[PDB]
């Protein structure tokens, strides 16, 4: 794509565990020659903080701000 | 009464067997190392069944309600005879089997050597005027015809001093000079070559394999360059490359990968 | 009514085609192991498949799907 050698882009749905700790997400094999690339974008949100389960694609559960 | 056609059958009969890859539905036996020469003994064990009363090296497909295919009678032997049978000289490549580990070398050439017991060493030039008209008779080419005099080498034999039938027959000078290094060390034998040395055609069943680095091409207008494709190794990546990159747009309909 | 066997030479018009499950194949430096494909069809699902994974990787310039 435009002289750069690209790989097909993957995709993943991801939430945060309980804790407010850091996600971990393994990089794909990238093959000889290239470089692995990642971007995160914006599904659902609220302000609930910790009071909530975003998992389900289906459904939100927000019990509000602490 | 059958020694002029006995050395044709044996050495087309060992001609057939260099060319197949399987056997019986099973891989060839003489492909199954990855040594670049190999000497198969002249008691032609190694050409009888595996299903015979003494285990020869031939395999069977196991289920013995189909016929074997097999290359010499069980009680064969072709150390007989003026021209004694007295072994083969296999030269191997290196080979790329798909599906056979134990696979690892295609036969690039093979020599069947018949030793001359005859009562004078002068009488040679006759046998092999038997068996040649009796090859000529079943429409086999004679590579590089000889009468030769061999020594063992490292791995099976050598030929020591090497005469085309040709000059065997139609020069005494030469005749002589041969016949007289034909000692003790060396053994007096006729060497026969089969044939089949051009390019290989690509079959509809796929048994045939492309050859490495290979480019399968199409006549396009676009002239060079931009119409072919290979499959391609990274010998430190240890991945198999299908390069497309010659084509410029590569159009498919329902399309997956991993 | 003729058919053709597995002898059959290939020829440069594509007149003559492959049998059925047979696998187009590369003598490749891998050692000992070719990189082959072949056109399967999956009777159930009545759908045609260019199998292409023996070879690791396929590399392209352009690239269209539908």
């Amino acid at each position: 794509s435009d002289g750069k050698t690209k790989t097909p882009v993957v995709s993943t749905y991801e939430t945060f565990q309980d804790g407010g700790r850091a996600k971990t997400i393994n990089a794909i094999e990238c093959p000889t020659g290239l470089n692995n690339r990642f971007a995160a974008v914006v599904s659902s949100f609220s302000t609930a903080g910790q009071n909530a389960n975003f998992s389900s694609e289906s459904a939100k559960d927000s019990q509000g701000t602490t | 009464s059958s020694n002029a056609f006995d050395v044709i059958e044996l050495s087309s009969q060992i001609q057939r067997y260099a060319s197949l890859s399987k056997i019986n539905n099973r891989t060839n036996p003489i492909l199954k190392d990855n040594k670049a020469k190999e000497f198969k003994d002249a008691d032609l064990k190694w050409l009888k069944l595996e299903n015979c009363p003494t285990a020869g090296d031939v395999p069977t497909t196991g289920n013995n309600n189909d016929l074997q295919d097999q290359f010499i009678a069980c009680d064969a032997d072709y150390r007989k005879g003026d021209l004694s049978y007295f072994g083969s000289q296999f030269e191997f490549s290196t080979y790329v089997h798909p599906s056979n580990p134990e696979i690892q070398r295609q036969i690039k050439q093979v020599v069947s050597y018949f030793q001359y017991r005859g009562m004078e060493r002068a009488f040679i030039g006759d046998a092999a005027g038997y068996v040649i008209s009796e090859a000529k008779k079943k429409g086999f080419s004679a590579q590089d015809y000889r009468i030769v005099l061999i020594e063992p080498d490292r791995v099976g034999y050598f030929e020591s001093n090497a005469i085309s039938y040709e000059e065997f027959i139609e020069n005494p000078s030469a005749r002589e000079n041969f016949l007289l290094k034909a000692t003790k060390d060396r053994t007096l034998a006729l060497a026969v070559s089969l044939a089949q040395t051009g390019e290989i055609a690509m079959q509809r069943d796929g048994s045939v394999a492309f050859l490495e680095d290979s480019e399968l091409c199409w006549d396009t207008a676009a002239g060079s360059a931009k119409s072919c494709l290979s499959v391609r190794y990274d010998t430190v990546g240890n991945k198999t490359e299908l390069d497309l990159k010659q084509i410029d747009v590569v159009s498919a309909k329902g399309l997956s990968f991993e």
